[PDB]
């Protein structure tokens, strides 16, 4: 069925930039506002920031994060993929989830696990 | 009555609209409110009635809630280049609107479609019915439906309760092209009240002259215009009204 | 931006219970509005569609009432699997722009 | 009988681009400028670009096409002959100016099947209208035709009293061209 998933390098040094990359199991070729900038603080709560478009207008940030993260989605096989940009004590679990009708999240994908520090 | 229409035709196969031998009036447009976006890429977004055209051409069809600002010159994504494509140089108008009220259906109608994939990019101004199965290399795609190969149109889920993202909207375009062949499709002439027995300025179907205007014995021919003097001097003008 | 609020998660039932809880914003919109289930070390899961509804896979008691400006969401029988955190989530309604305010939450305990 | 009701205007006529077709109908008169294949045989049995509605009888018609413009003149005027265009003056009044914009080399006639035409030819031709009280065209005189017409023409009036006078220059135009240059010497040796 329709599942997302995600993988990341486990550790990244402080102010440093890191690539997530996501794939889905279902095309999502035109029609899937995904987002995958959610931020699940560890035993706080998530806190959305931006979203994606596959019509690449790049869509919003919400100046949650300003400028210094952005998305870049490759599209070819369901490539999606942000950049971070002087990451300071940011959170280790974000996932990529798929946005249905009605501006939800239906399908939610697996937890990551990054360490700002050294 | 282009824009009160009962069926909307969908983007893979977006109707066009040839306007000659008629006068059009943007006065209306301008001040109907029901347009939730005018924004207009021409020379100007206002003195489009006073500037003449040769001919008018309309494409109207049905895209997502959102991606409307997505229809513009450039503009690269997925309507972009495999649905109506619009020119690098475009002189016309974009309006868009909300008609969430009347052409959604609760169950997902799913009779507008797109095209979501081709071989090429679509060229501007292209209608595409062929529904040709798209291919991606391998082309084990000999029967009806095989791996990596379906129908490239893919039929729209509209919901009028669901997010004005997905909620339908409406577009019209607007394309002014200049050619060879004399203009037809212009705005209105303002005319004034004709005053005689004064010395005033007058322009009379262009012919632009400076007198006074009195009523005249001389038979003129159901088809003349302006008569003329010996030596080829304006002495005489008939009233268009 | 959007700005929300929300009730104190505290929630403490003995033997099942009813326990409502009122996640509320100052200008969130009509009808768009959705909650989930956040499992503590699992994935999050969604349970309504839109302005108190049942989604697909859900039990009928997760139910609520859209109200006024205030949005309350009910929730009774409480369980071992249903003791788990939930968030509410709010978008804005427009196409130029849009975002989301996710919510404070409120953490379900059982006894 | 009216058999002739209509003419056709394309460089092609044959649906290879567009075309102008005039239909005659009693109730109305039908001007397109789709393309269209007709038969060989196009006589009346009983996209587009532009559209418009609108012995004893001669009707004459003059087309042409400058600026991108059909303009069509006509003029009914009764003839008691049955054998040719009788002599006389008559002048033809412009009907229909519609701006088509599309080029015609080409020109055919439609019939009926259950009748004689002439065809003439226009060229750039300098004339001499005389205009009545009215503003009808009652006669016209040649600027070309012969050397009376060429005075007539030269001094502005129908009538010449009697003497000697210069109407045009008589000028032997070229007839070949020669190019001469010096006897050609030696080409470079590039070979
Ligand atoms: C347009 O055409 C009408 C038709 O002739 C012009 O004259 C009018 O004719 C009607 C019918 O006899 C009269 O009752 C009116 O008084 C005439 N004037 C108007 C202003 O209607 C008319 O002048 C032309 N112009 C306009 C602006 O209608
Ligand atoms: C002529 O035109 C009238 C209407 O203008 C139409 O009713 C009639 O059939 C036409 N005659 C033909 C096509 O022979
Ligand atoms: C009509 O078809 C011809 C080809 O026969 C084409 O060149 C022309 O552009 C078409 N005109 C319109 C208005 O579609
Ligand atoms: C008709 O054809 C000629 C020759 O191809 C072309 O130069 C000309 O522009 C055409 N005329 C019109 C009115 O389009
Ligand atoms: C001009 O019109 C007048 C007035 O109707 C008429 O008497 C006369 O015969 C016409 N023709 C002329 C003067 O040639
Ligand atoms: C070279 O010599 C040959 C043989 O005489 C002659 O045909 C040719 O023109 C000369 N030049 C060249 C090949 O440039």
């Amino acid at each position: 069925q329709e599942q997302l998933e995600e993988s990341g390098g486990g550790l990244v040094k402080p102010e440093g930039s890191l690539t997530l990359t996501c794939t889905a199991s279902g095309f999502s070729f035109s029609s899937s506002y995904w987002i995958c900038w959610v931020r699940q603080a560890p035993g706080k709560g998530l806190e959305w920031i931006g979203c994606i478009y596959t019509g690449d207008g790049s869509t919003y940030y919400a100046t949650w994060a300003k400028g210094r993260f952005t998305i870049s989605k490759a599209s070819s096989t369901t490539v999606t993929l942000q950049m971070t940009s002087l990451t300071a004590a940011d959170t280790a679990t974000y996932f990529c989830t798929r946005e249905g009708g009605w501006y939800d999240l239906n399908l939610w994908g697996p937890g990551t696990l990054v360490t700002v520090s050294s | 009555e282009v824009f009160n229409a009962t069926r909307f035709a969908s983007v893979y196969a977006w109707n066009r609209k040839r306007i000659s031998n008629c006068v059009a009036d943007y006065s209306v447009l301008y001040n109907s409110a029901s347009f939730s976006t005018f924004k207009c890429y021409g020379v100007s977004p206002t003195k489009l009635n006073d500037l003449c055209f040769t001919n008018v051409y309309a494409d109207s069809f049905v895209i997502r809630g959102d991606e409307v600002r997505q229809i513009a010159p450039g503009q690269t994504g997925k309507i972009a280049d495999y649905n109506y494509k619009l020119p690098d140089d475009f002189t016309g108008c974009v309006i868009a609107w909300n008609s969430n009220n009347l052409d959604s259906k609760v169950g997902g109608n799913y009779n507008y479609l797109y095209r979501l994939f081709r071989k090429s990019n679509l060229k501007p101004f292209e209608r595409d019915i062929s529904t040709e199965i798209y291919q991606a290399g391998s082309t084990p795609c000999n029967g009806v439906e095989g791996f990596n190969c379906y129908f490239p149109l893919q039929s729209y889920g509209f919901q009028p309760t669901n997010g004005v993202g997905y909620q339908p909207y409406r577009v019209v375009v607007l394309s002014f092209e200049l050619l060879h062949a004399p203009a037809t499709v212009c705005g209105p002439k303002k005319s004034t009240n004709l005053v005689k027995n004064k010395c005033v300025n007058f322009n009379f179907n262009g012919l632009t002259g400076t007198g006074v205007l009195t009523e005249s014995n001389k038979k003129f021919l159901p088809f003349q215009q302006f008569g003329r003097d010996i030596a080829d001097t304006t002495d005489a003008v008939r009233d268009p009204q | 931006d959007i700005v929300m609020t929300q009730t104190p998660a505290s929630v403490e039932a003995a033997v099942g219970g009813t326990v409502t809880i009122n996640c509320q914003a100052s200008e969130s919109i009509s009808n768009y509005l959705s909650w989930y289930q956040q499992k503590p070390g699992q994935r999050p899961k969604l349970l309504i569609y839109y302005a108190s509804t049942l989604a697909s896979g859900v039990s009928s008691r997760f139910k609520g009432s859209r109200s006024g400006t205030e949005y309350t969401l009910t929730i009774s029988d409480l369980e071992c699997a249903d003791a788990a955190t939930y968030y509410c989530q709010s978008a804005a309604d427009s196409i130029s722009d849009k975002r989301h305010a996710f919510g404070g939450g409120t953490e379900v305990l059982v006894k | 009988s009216n058999i002739i009701r209509g003419w056709i205007f394309g460089t092609t006529l044959d649906s290879k681009t567009q075309s102008l077709l005039i239909v005659n109908n009693a109730t109305n008169v039908v001007i397109k400028v789709c393309e269209f294949q007709f038969c060989n045989d196009p006589f009346l049995g009983v996209n587009c670009t532009f559209e418009y509605v609108s012995f004893k009888n001669l009707r004459e018609f003059v087309f042409k096409n400058i600026d991108g413009y059909f303009k069509i003149y006509s003029k009914h005027t009764p003839i008691n002959l049955v054998r040719d265009l009788p002599q006389g003056f008559s002048a033809l009044e412009p009907l229909v100016d519609l701006p088509i914009g599309i080029n015609i080399t080409r020109f055919q006639t439609l019939l009926a099947l259950h009748a004689a035409y002439y065809v003439g030819y226009l060229q750039p031709r300098t004339f001499l209208l005389k205009y009545n009280e009215n503003g009808t065209i009652t006669d016209a005189v040649d600027c070309a035709l012969d050397p009376l017409s060429e005075t007539k023409c030269t001094l502005k009036s129908f009538t010449v009293e009697k003497g000697i006078y210069q109407t045009s220059n008589f000028r032997v135009q070229p007839t070949e061209s020669i190019v001469r240059f010096p006897n050609i010497t030696n080409l470079c040796p590039f070979g």
